[PDB]
């Protein structure tokens, strides 16, 4: 008789690169017209095509590449689809060029951290771990007297086994206020402990109890698990360098104090270096180094640009992106020194430079009805030639920014879809840069 | 129709039949739902 269905589930929101799904190439390495939600560009995506084969190689440390072109030419936009055609497994680190200036660390040192997140690796980390209900504690007793060693009894569904252990163990079951019946895993390999609870078999010992109680564990007490871990160097050179890890007062300690961070040495990654190599030669790792994309790369200092000279020739380092905007400006730092896209001549002989277009009209028609079937709304055709109008005396990201508002007028006023007059009344109220340096200059004599 | 009937005169000498309105004229439907 009856059917019955329900979804209320909030979507992730729309933004303003979503409609980016990859480089829409086709196997010979040209670019598709219009695919993957791109369109244009074909001179500068058959490029990033040779980069994400470079990418997926593995092969080279250190190259870079220099998006560059005018504002909203899709550079950004392009760097996002070299990301989306890797898929989720390689690291893609996004920065933007002014998170440099940190006030905790030297801007030099905060470059190296991004060329370390941005390698990745993957270990099978083969955890062993006891679990179970405590049916026993108790510890035993050495010589002016202090504890030495520890029984604890565990029970699950499979059996039970009365372990002896380390009285670091004791002390961390004491801290954890561990006591008989409560259901407990322990990580053998770092001494951590967990108390999930007491057992479901005295879920009503009490009337009032704080607890929520939990069900007995299944599998034997004591076994082996082959976890796979996907980190970045940087995770291993930051966690040692401040060690929240194993069970004593000063990891303890240090993990409740303010997280500062720190100028790592040199020293640390060459260890380093040299444990992850034993992982890679034991067979237990694999390697996936990756990208690093700094956006606004132009107001980088000459500190850090002549930093990046150092960074980029390293045999370690991961693949760079950059994008610039800009013309033969000044390099910050310098006061003196004129460049092109602000960039120091001594570091751009050391990137291939990708170039990128202005959009004709009738790819700006394009963008934007590509853009509306992902804003989620519906266009006539006078309406969308509007846009293009527009899109021909102001710029690329203003038609796009017009669209939703006047999806709003049109419902507003109860129509299903944006009509010319719904974008041709939008215009009159959200002024562009254009307009407004117009109305700004006129009226200068007031602001 | 012809096979069918046939198979009903074999099983119709020894299988019975009601419908439950013998028994509908107390109870109520199934309330189904997919
Ligand atoms: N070739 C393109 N294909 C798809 N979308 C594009 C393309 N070029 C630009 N866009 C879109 O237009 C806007 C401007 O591009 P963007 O990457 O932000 O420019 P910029 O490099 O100057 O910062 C963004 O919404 C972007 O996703």
């Amino acid at each position: 008789k009856i059917e019955e269905v329900k979804s209320t589930t909030k979507t992730q929101r729309i933004a303003s690169h979503s409609h980016v799904k990859g480089l829409g190439l086709d196997e010979s390495g040209l670019a598709k017209q219009a695919a993957s939600g791109l369109v244009g560009q074909e001179n500068a995506r058959e490029a990033c095509g040779v980069i994400v084969e470079l990418i997926k190689s593995k092969k080279m440390a250190g190259r870079a590449v220099l998006l560059a072109g005018p504002p909203g030419t899709g550079k950004t936009a392009l760097a996002l689809a070299i990301a989306q055609e890797l898929g989720s497994k390689v690291p893609f680190c996004p920065m933007v060029g002014s998170e440099v200036y940190s006030t905790e660390i030297k801007k030099t040192e905060v470059l190296m951290e991004n060329f370390r997140r941005a390698i990745g690796l993957r270990i099978k980390e083969t955890k062993e771990v006891y679990e179970g209900e405590v049916t026993e504690l108790t510890p035993c007793e050495t010589e002016n007297k202090t504890i030495s060693h520890v029984i604890i009894g565990l029970k699950t569904a499979k059996g039970t086994k009365q372990l002896k252990l380390d009285p670091s163990i004791f002390e961390s079951l004491q801290k954890e206020r561990v006591e008989a019946g409560d259901v407990i895993y322990i990580e053998a390999n770092s001494g951590a402990v967990k108390r999930q609870g007491r057992c479901d078999t005295y879920a009503t010992e009490f009337d009032l109890e704080a607890e929520e109680y939990v069900p007995l564990p299944k599998g034997d007490v004591h076994k082996k698990k082959e976890i796979i871990q996907d980190v970045t160097l940087h995770d291993l050179d930051v966690a040692n360098a401040r060690p929240q890890g194993g069970q004593d007062i000063l990891s303890m300690m240090g993990q409740l104090m303010k997280p500062k961070k720190t100028e790592i040495t040199d020293k640390l990654r060459g260890e380093i270096n040299k444990v992850v190599n034993k992982y890679i030669d034991q067979g237990i790792a694999e390697l996936v180094p990756g990208v690093l994309f700094v956006d606004e790369v132009h107001m980088l200092d000459i500190e850090c640009f002549t930093y990046l000279h150092r960074a980029l020739e390293s045999s370690i380092a991961p693949i760079v992106i950059f994008a610039s905007n800009r013309g033969n400006c000044v390099i910050r730092g310098t006061e003196d020194i004129t460049s092109p896209h602000g960039i120091p001549l001594d570091l751009l002989d050391r990137v291939m430079i990708i170039r990128t277009m202005l959009y004709t009209p009738q790819e700006m028609k394009q963008i934007i009805k590509i853009r509306a079937q992902t804003e989620g709304i519906n266009i006539s055709e006078e309406a969308l030639n509007h846009l293009g109008e527009i899109g021909t005396k102001t710029t690329l990201r203003y038609s796009v920014q017009l669209l939703t508002p006047a999806n709003l007028l049109a419902k507003i006023n109860g129509k299903d879809s944006i009509e010319k007059e719904h974008v041709e009344e939008i215009s009159e109220l959200f002024y562009d840069a254009k307009s407004s340096a117009k109305i700004l200059a006129d009226q200068q004599d007031k602001y | 129709e012809n096979q069918l009937s046939r198979l009903h005169m074999i099983l119709k000498p020894f299988m019975l039949r009601r419908i439950k309105k013998d028994v509908e004229n107390e109870l109520s439907d199934k309330i189904e739902i997919l």
